[PDB]
């Protein structure tokens, strides 16, 4: 059932794990639950259903605003955080009209933004408290239930300077996008750094870093911008569970998700009873993190954090984020949000035209090479695919490659000797002799006897059928091979590259599709080169 | 047309993980501006 | 000095002084003055916090950073946004009144700028990402949404910089001008260099009178009045959208990788003055970039994907050569003549001709050949966008069945040609006086017998072709 729709029953079970921990008063075995919580096996509706509310609809926010949920109609208040009456300088209560907690003006506004169609012009909304004057951004969604209403406190100043600082956080977004713009292109990675320093220059956290998913959904730092004197993360690899599916799917609705301050008290949102279940908090952009993220983000060391998606085409996919932490309590506002948000759009554009343009040079590549292959064969014995030096190892990313041929073994780069390759044969004759061919991952989960002699420098293999005993054959190693960072009960960043380094233990990295397109592209051409010899 | 965005919320239903959706525009942006943005309520 | 139009004010001050060296006649009745004259202190005209502000943007050492000021009159304290730049003397300002004066209402629409901004790029997100049409299409729509202009039309500025409409969206009852082309000239060099630097151009009224601007006496030169957004149409474009029938225009530069490259523009006109608030042309603003952000990555991905095409069409050829003789090649589907874009093609081969398509007869192609020899017999290959520019005697009596022409050289008797027909005959549109049709039958006169230019990457793949060629020929 696909992989990221497996991880749902791992993240449930995850989670029922940290909450029984929390119950009990005992601590987060973080690598041991990873252990012992391995995808597949079966978990209850109700479990999953379980977790999906708690994490939707957990009832808690993060005290640095408050919320109130109105009636679309009657304006009239049914929830409401329990910070309210104190954010607003506060009567407050169930029933209430929420047009009194406001001046008139901005009681106005307020009706003139809930009577809106599909689109309204006032969100957010520049709003004043009717008893204090404390000036308020209140963001405007809506829920199956009504209107939620996120009142972020907005700096006391002239209304100048408020417009300055909008338009100098957009000014800047504009002037990083425009950076981006002029890059010599065909560079993921030059992309990715540029993207990094302008988003540290723009938000001013103490880190900032971009993470990529993988096919296997899991995640690696791909760039960083940090401060001198804080460790360096690049480089590193995680798990895929430590970002559940849901947060991901949260982070694809919320594209830029800001914690202030994860040691600050979640405020509980007191909800009208006569509601059938606990207000849902999907939109809303003061929901708290859960005390699993919490838990993790002191550990690390970071106080505050901004998670932007990277959503690039593909029905939408997250490439990744683009996450800024810092090792203090940082509250940045709405309208610097707005200006990231916007830059993370043009970094997914340009990121997505990467992606196409890499995509068509990786064809290229592997026609030419199929090409000169073709080529040499024609005009050359067939041990010419591999005694010269466009062998059949340059048609795909692996760490090594064989040609077996009428008994002559021809090894390239890492490969197993004469009788491992041997073995390997007998076993693809045994098990899989009613195919052309296969990738795997690793040997040792492929179910061959002997993979572990094989040890890690061969792990994956693409063997191709060329005939019934000449084959052709790519070899990988161990993921940790490639895999290098200068660094496990605790959730501290080392322990998620630990379980990540035990998860790939004898895998190498999968074998992507175009790769095993191009092998059988080149195999259908030598098996009829071969047929007709 | 320019929309606000809606919110999904995930459900799981019938075994599959779906992103239910939480619950007409005919003037462009420019008259929805005019009309929201008329200050005669502050005279 | 210059002209600006008369729904702003100008004032030109020195950058260290802050004492005006220069304002446009409009400006004391636009700041309630009607004091204000050479060389007053240009932040006794403004409230306190709005002198801060100014003072802030000018030590800026990126001012642009910082371009929508929000100050206020210190006479009537009616909201102008300031919008600041540099010239070669001091520093310009150009005021244009705020209609929205509740502060509370300021902040939301400067905020809605970004947040429609981000609404439009991520429905241009959405598209597939393999289609330039789609997205002009998409720019054109939102773009109409945001202004609400009567037509809004998208122009792509080909290799001869003439330009096309490629998109549009208009009101019902309006003449269509999409698949129009109109001259070079009607853009003039200047006003592209313009639209590269001011990426937004807006004339809220063309028959508004403009407003002169008085300047300093001790000025040497006059003042740079270019990069100013109240900057006055020419009275040649004046009277041009006046004949169109627009009066209000709201042009914007559509930038790519050339180094910068004006791939064209995308211009809002309306039938009656218009000036839509600042946020929405911010909004507009955000999303053109955002667009020439895309536009670029589709360019990118087409130049890829007809090299790709143009390899497996060599391919298939190399393996019709292989299969039978070279005449092989102008017999099966995968012919010459998918190599590259022409309307007809044809091989002579040992003195056989062999024409596909649109070819000249058997004497033309002679006559051709006769003259490629006598003028251009020292050469590897040639392509002429139109026969008569080139000098062939035979032109005419071709006709605009065959104007462009590309030779590939395979040996003193063996020719590839690649021909193509004059432009006018992929163009369609409905349509003395400067008026739209005008300028469309003046194009039609520029390219009356001259095809499409040959690209850069077709001839690339005609001199493979004939490498390839050239070789399997030697071998036979
Ligand atoms: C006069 C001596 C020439 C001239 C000058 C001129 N043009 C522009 C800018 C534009 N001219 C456009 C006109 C066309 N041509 C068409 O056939 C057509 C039909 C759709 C249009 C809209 C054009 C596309 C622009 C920019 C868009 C716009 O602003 O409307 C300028 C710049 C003036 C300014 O923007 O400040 C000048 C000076 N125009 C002519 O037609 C003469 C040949
Ligand atoms: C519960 C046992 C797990 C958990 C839940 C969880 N994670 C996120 C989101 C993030 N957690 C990140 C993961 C890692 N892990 C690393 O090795 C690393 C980098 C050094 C980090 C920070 C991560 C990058 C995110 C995305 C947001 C962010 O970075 O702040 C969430 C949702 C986040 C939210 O509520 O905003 C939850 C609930 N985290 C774990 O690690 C546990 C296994």
């Amino acid at each position: 059932m696909s992989k990221a729709i497996q991880q749902y029953t791992v993240d449930a079970r995850l989670h029922a794990v940290f909450e029984q921990s929390g119950e009990s008063g005992k601590s987060f075995d973080y690598s041991q639950s990873l252990k012992t919580t391995t995808y597949g096996s079966s978990v209850p509706e109700q479990q999953i259903t379980a977790y999906l509310s708690r994490i939707q609809r957990g009832g808690y926010i993060q005290p640095f605003g408050c919320m109130i949920a109105v009636d679309e109609s009657s304006f009239r208040i049914i929830g409401y955080s329990e910070n309210a009456r104190e954010m607003l300088g506060i009567i407050l209560a169930m029933g209430t009209d929420v047009r009194s907690l406001f001046t008139s003006s901005s009681s106005i506004l307020l009706e003139r933004a809930f009577v809106a169609r599909e689109i309204t012009l006032l969100n957010p909304v520049w709003i004043h408290s009717k008893n204090t004057g404390k000036p308020f951004y209140a963001i405007l969604h809506r829920i199956d239930v009504g209107v939620v209403i996120d009142l972020e406190p907005a700096r006391t100043e002239d209304p100048a300077l408020s417009i300055a600082g909008a338009v100098q956080s957009q000014k800047l977004a504009v002037r990083a996008i425009s950076q981006l713009q002029a890059l010599p292109g065909g560079d993921i990675k030059l992309l990715c750094d540029t993207v990094v320093e302008s988003v540290r220059d723009l938000t001013g956290y103490d880190r900032v870093m971009v993470y990529k998913f993988h096919e296997d959904e899991h995640g690696e730092v791909v760039a960083e911008s940090k401060r001198d004197d804080l460790e360096p993360y690049i480089g590193l690899h995680y798990p895929a569970t430590d970002i559940p599916q849901a947060s991901r799917f949260l982070f694809k609705q919320n594209r830029v998700r800001m914690i202030v301050d994860c040691n600050a008290t979640p405020v509980l949102v007191v909800q009208d009873d006569r509601l059938t279940q606990s207000m849902c908090l999907v939109g809303s952009t003061l929901r708290a993190p859960h005390g699993c993220h919490s838990q993790y983000m002191a550990n690390m060391g970071s106080i505050a954090s901004l998670a932007m998606a990277v959503i690039i085409n593909g029905s939408m996919r997250l490439w990744g984020l683009v996450v800024c932490h810092h090792t203090s309590s940082r509250c940045i506002p709405f309208p610097l949000r707005y200006a990231c948000e916007f830059l993370m759009q043009a970094f997914g554009l340009q990121l997505n035209m990467e992606l196409q343009l890499a995509l068509q040079m990786s064809e290229k590549r592997v026609l030419r090479t199929q090409t000169l292959l073709c080529d040499m064969l024609l005009r050359d014995s067939p041990a010419g695919i591999v005694t010269q030096s466009p062998s059949i190892m340059d048609l795909v990313k692996c760490d090594g490659a064989a040609f077996l041929y009428h008994g002559k073994y021809y090894p390239l780069g890492v490969a197993p000797s004469e009788v491992q390759i041997k073995d390997v044969v007998e076993w693809l004759l045994a098990n899989h002799a009613d195919s052309t061919g296969l990738s795997t991952d690793s040997l040792g989960d492929a179910g061959y006897p002997g993979a572990a002699a094989l040890g890690d420098a061969v792990c994956g293999m693409a063997v191709a059928y060329i005939t019934k005993r000449d084959f052709l054959f790519w070899f990988r190693s161990h993921t940790a091979k490639e895999i290098k960072w200068g660094g496990g009960q605790r959730m501290h960043p080392r322990s998620s590259f630990q379980a990540f380094l035990e998860v790939v233990k004898s895998r190498s990295q999968p074998w992507e599709t175009a790769e095993m397109d191009a092998i059988h592209s080149l195999q259908l051409i030598l098996r009829d080169s071969f047929k007709e010899s | 047309r320019l929309s606000d965005q809606e919110y999904m919320e995930l459900v799981f239903e019938n075994g599959q993980i779906l992103a239910k959706g939480q619950r007409q525009r005919t003037k462009s942006i420019m008259d929805l501006y005019e009309a929201e943005y008329n200050e005669d309520f502050m005279k």
